[PDB]
């Protein structure tokens, strides 16, 4: 090998459907769909979950 | 047959918090109007947001300069939450210029006649060196919804300058919407309720203009229903 060129690629990979997400207690799962913020059920104060 | 809801007192318990009341609303319509306005406000609100930032010292998001205690990615993240109103222009380019030790906040941005910073205490970064200087070109443009920098980057094909950094623009001005329908008691008509919409917004959009825009969008949508194409 005459020379070596190393290149670092930084991908800002965002969360999306299909990614595996879980809890500490063992509850697991795959994100099904990212709904718009309005579609979330919301409390009386109005904070959507 | 019906009585007509009218914009009544719109109080401001805070600069970012607005309580807007609609008194003369028929019972059975309060929840309909409340839900519709909540959806429209969370979805189709026009607003001003930062899209692209040009920092002189850096070439990409994952580098750092001298005399700053926050990573360039952190400056971009802080700018994401920057609250700004532009009146005349759809796209503006603000210039941030400051040297010397101290917290570089939003008020340090060179303010034009059409650009208003409603959150001047919003910290952008911290300069921890006497000779450290920050010069940035912040592009703020108008839009609605959520347009991340992974969709217009496919419509730009690797934007030619490498010194510019694209950030995901959350144009939504409103952060929280709630509506309460309560029994509005008034002499005329025994069955009426009022809708109290409690709104938390980044201060870029006035609640009156907010409700008016939501109603305009809803009416434009209903226009198709009014006249059916057969």
């Amino acid at each position: 090998v005459l020379k070596i060129v190393k290149v670092y690629l930084a991908v800002k990979r965002r969360i999306q459907p299909g990614d595996k997400m879980a809890g500490r207690h063992g509850n697991k799962g795959v994100i099904s769909k990212i709904n718009p913020i309005e579609d979330m059920p919301y409390d009386e104060n109005g904070t959507p979950v | 047959e019906f009585l007509k809801p009218r914009l009544v007192d719109i109080e401001q318990v805070s600069s970012t918090h607005a309580k807007v009341t609609l008194e003369p609303l028929e019972r059975g319509f309060g929840h309909t109007l409340g839900n519709a306005l909540r959806r429209i406000l969370l979805s189709s609100m026009p607003g001003c947001a930062v899209t692209e930032v040009e920092i002189d010292g850096v070439l990409h998001e994952y580098s750092t300069k001298e005399g700053v205690q926050e990573d360039i990615l952190e400056i971009l993240l802080n700018l994401k939450g920057l609250a700004v109103r532009v009146q005349g222009k759809d796209e503006v380019i603000l210039t941030l210029n400051k040297s010397g030790i101290g917290p570089v906040t939003a008020a340090d941005i060179t303010h034009d006649g059409d650009v208003e910073i409603v959150k001047p205490q919003h910290v952008i970064c911290h300069l921890t060196d006497e000779n450290a200087s920050i010069s940035m070109r912040i592009k703020v443009q108008r839009g609605r919804g959520y347009v991340p920098a992974s969709t217009r980057i496919h419509s730009e094909e690797d934007e030619r300058p490498i010194g510019r950094l694209l950030v995901d623009a959350c144009y939504s001005p409103v952060e929280r919407i709630a509506y309460n329908v309560e029994a509005a008691r008034v002499e005329q008509r025994t069955d009426l309720d009022k809708l109290v919409i409690e709104m938390e917004t980044n201060g870029t959009i006035d609640p009156e203009e907010a409700i008016r825009r939501a109603a305009t969008i809803l009416a434009e949508q209903l226009e198709a229903f009014v006249d059916l194409r057969d």
